[PDB]
């Protein structure tokens, strides 16, 4: 048993409390807001799947393909406490919360003990240009200028070509980089990826 | 710890973890990392 949580309802109802829509947010206050309001199911754009699906249609970014190119940002839709059509329970009552919510310390050892222990984190680094060009093997980043932080999923680690990295995904869809997921170095604190890792525990019944 | 770990091995019962999503024209990727991993974590921590 499964559910996709939904973007939309993270997105739309934070608020300040996240930052600025789809201007920017604090992940840290996205997994303190799953525990205080909860976070209901919605799935994918169009996909009918879940209370609150995801209301921003793909795109291409950065790549080539057949979807419509990205624009810059764009309206934050609004916060809808309510689910669509055809899905049910009520809203309220598909809330699904969060017992705690924790930073990472800034260690390798203590983040590969995390994802061990409990699954996957959130973190986030810094782009430059050169990721962009991201499409396999281990990144590392030599060029380019600087861009602000991306936040991401890391969801483990190895070693390839012998350079240890982190897996990632992405939120740029299936067709970017490794099939949307990517690798960066890991232990040098590398584009800023080991230092802003948070996560939480999910409450149980 | 081991030398690799793919989360979407060892949980291959969570079908969320080799989900990858799309935030469109729109910097909401704070709450991507944020409610992908969230999902992820439900199906690991679920009873």
């Amino acid at each position: 048993v499964s559910v996709e949580v939904s973007a939309e309802d993270l997105l739309t109802c934070c608020g300040s409390m996240c930052g600025d829509g789809c201007n920017g947010g604090y992940p840290a206050e996205a997994w303190n807001f799953w525990t205080r309001k909860g976070l209901v199911s919605g799935g994918l754009y169009e996909s009918h799947v879940g209370c609150r699906p995801y209301s921003i249609p793909p795109c291409e970014h950065h790549v080539n393909g057949s979807r419509p190119p990205c624009t810059g940002e764009g309206d934050t839709p609004k916060c809808s406490k309510i689910c669509e059509p055809g899905y049910s329970p009520t809203y309220k009552q598909d809330k699904h919360y969060g017992y705690n919510s924790y930073s990472v310390s800034n260690s390798e050892k203590d983040i590969m003990a995390e994802i061990y222990k409990n699954g996957p984190v959130e973190g986030a680094f810094s782009v430059y240009s050169d990721f962009l060009l991201y499409k396999s093997g281990v990144y590392q980043h030599v060029t380019g200028e600087m861009m602000g932080g991306h936040a991401i999923r890391i969801l483990g680690w190895g070693v390839e070509n012998g350079t240890p990295y982190w897996l990632v995904a992405n939120s740029w869809n299936t067709d970017w980089g490794d099939n949307g997921f990517f690798k960066i170095l890991r232990g040098q604190d590398h584009c800023g990826i080991e230092s802003e890792v948070v996560a939480g525990i999910p409450r149980t019944d | 710890l081991p030398a690799s770990f793919d989360a979407r091995e060892q949980w291959p019962q969570c079908p969320t973890i080799k989900e990858i999503r799309d935030q469109g024209s729109c910097g909401s990727c704070w709450a991507f990392g944020a409610v992908e991993a969230i999902s992820d974590r439900i199906c690991i921590h679920t009873n």
